[PDB]
């Protein structure tokens, strides 16, 4: 529900969801999107 | 070419575009994690035409 979303909106005012209380398989964040840049910094993608 | 290799390996594979940017050592995707590892310390070039 953050990557099927359908307008998100513009910068000027950057939309912000709280993501708690659950379990994070990074993989539907995967195959969702055909990647163009994942610049991950304080944490490495591939054991996330 | 002012170089000497013990052994070298030439692995040939076509693949889509940005697989090309896929493929590097400690990389991830659906090719570099099921696919084609390249191994961390990789010592060589890779070639995309
Ligand atoms: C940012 O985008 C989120 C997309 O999931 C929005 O969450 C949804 O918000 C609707 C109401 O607009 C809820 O009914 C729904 O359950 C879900 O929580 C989120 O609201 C949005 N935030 C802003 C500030 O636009
Ligand atoms: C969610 O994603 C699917 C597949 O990309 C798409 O068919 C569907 O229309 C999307 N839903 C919304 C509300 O955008």
């Amino acid at each position: 529900e953050v990557f099927n979303a359908t307008r998100f909106a513009s910068v000027y005012a950057w939309n912000r969801t709280r993501i708690s209380n659950c379990v994070a398989d990074y993989s539907v964040l995967y195959n969702f999107a055909p990647f163009f840049a994942f610049k991950c910094y304080g944490v490495s993608p591939t054991k996330l | 070419n002012d170089l000497c290799f013990t052994n070298v390996y030439a692995d040939s594979f076509v693949i889509k575009g940005n697989e090309v940017s896929q493929i590097a050592p400690g990389q991830t995707g659906n090719i570099a994690d099921y696919n084609y590892k390249l191994p961390d310390d990789f010592t060589g070039c890779v070639i995309a035409w």
